């Protein structure tokens, strides 16, 4: 996260860290949506351009963390992956369309003050909250500058941008399965996700029932916090159908 | 710079 | 999830975090 601030303890109980076993390193951000399912970006697991194609055994899921590098004894819980599911129509060749994936943990994780699932939006919640100007929250242990490493989980609130503006800011083909967020150059304020935050959650707090909902997944961006550029996110609700099938199919 | 994690998870 | 989106250290004990109001005000 660029231009964010340290997260408060338990501020994001659903934040999940994708950790690479060998060598031990931060792989990506992700989210806890139930005691056995973790949501993240498809490219975090599969992305040929950068020679990336992880399998269950290469990954580890760390939940309930605050500190980035330290092993938080008696607080975080490390889970092993049982099966990874990547959207069948995930376009890693062109524009990362449908940049979403599910990971089934081998054993359910125990909820606590630092571990708690986030809600997946329904059509209505998405409809009324996913609007230009409405702010969302993005969190992660990713880089602080485009080019630097945080000690504590970072957080920043960012405004959703009008679709036209998003499209006019890049040469990449934008789809309805994507939305972009960030401050315009003249707005004064700034901030954005960055390398390492990818796969992480873009959440919003419903003013209707005071619950947190994950509307997006950190998908891609050109650089980090550049004037005129915006971070792009996977539109969770538009892909919820797939999420349902996976869970209501292989889901325990 | 990631602190060692219990090898049990490995 | 029936309990989803309600944080143990915040919504569950009716404490708000330092910047969530920024979100509400944007709605
Ligand atoms: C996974 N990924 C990411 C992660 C990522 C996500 C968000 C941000 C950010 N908000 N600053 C920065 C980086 N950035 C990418 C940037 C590119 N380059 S790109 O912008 O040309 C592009 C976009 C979409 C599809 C293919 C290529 C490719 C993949 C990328």
């Amino acid at each position: 996260i660029v231009e964010g601030s340290d997260a408060e303890i338990g501020m994001s109980p659903w934040q999940v860290m994708l950790f690479r076993k060998s060598p031990q390193e931060l792989l990506c951000g992700a989210s806890l949506i139930s005691d056995r399912w973790v949501l993240t970006a498809a490219h975090c697991l599969l992305y040929p351009p950068w020679d990336k194609n992880f399998t269950e055994n290469d990954l580890l899921v760390r939940i309930g963390k605050h500190s980035r590098t330290r092993y938080e004894r008696n607080i975080e819980k490390i889970s092993m992956l049982e099966k990874i599911y990547i959207h069948p129509r995930y376009n890693w060749r062109e524009n990362l369309d449908r940049d979403i994936a599910l990971m089934k943990l081998k054993k359910p994780v125990a909820f606590s003050d630092y571990i708690h699932p986030v809600c997946l939006p329904d059509r209505e919640t998405a409809a009324s909250l996913l609007q230009a100007g409405y702010k969302g929250r993005v969190t992660g242990w990713g880089n602080l500058k485009e080019t630097g490493q945080p000690s504590v989980l970072q957080v920043v609130n960012l405004p959703i941008v009008e679709r036209p503006v998003c499209k006019d800011s890049t040469r990449i083909r934008i789809t309805d399965n994507m939305f972009c967020a960030g401050y315009k150059p003249d707005e004064g304020k700034r901030g954005d996700a960055c390398e390492g935050d990818s796969g992480g959650p873009f959440v919003m707090k419903s003013p209707f029932n005071n619950r947190w909902y994950q509307m997006g997944i950190v998908s891609w961006g050109e650089g980090c916090d550049r004037d005129g550029k915006y971070g792009f996110y996977t539109h969770v609700f538009r892909l919820k159908k797939w999420i349902q099938k996976v869970i209501d199919q292989f889901g325990e | 710079d990631f602190e060692e994690i219990p090898e049990e998870y490995l | 999830e029936a309990d989803c989106g309600l944080r143990p250290l915040f919504e569950k004990k009716s404490l708000e975090d330092k910047t969530e109001r920024e979100l509400l005000e944007s709605y």
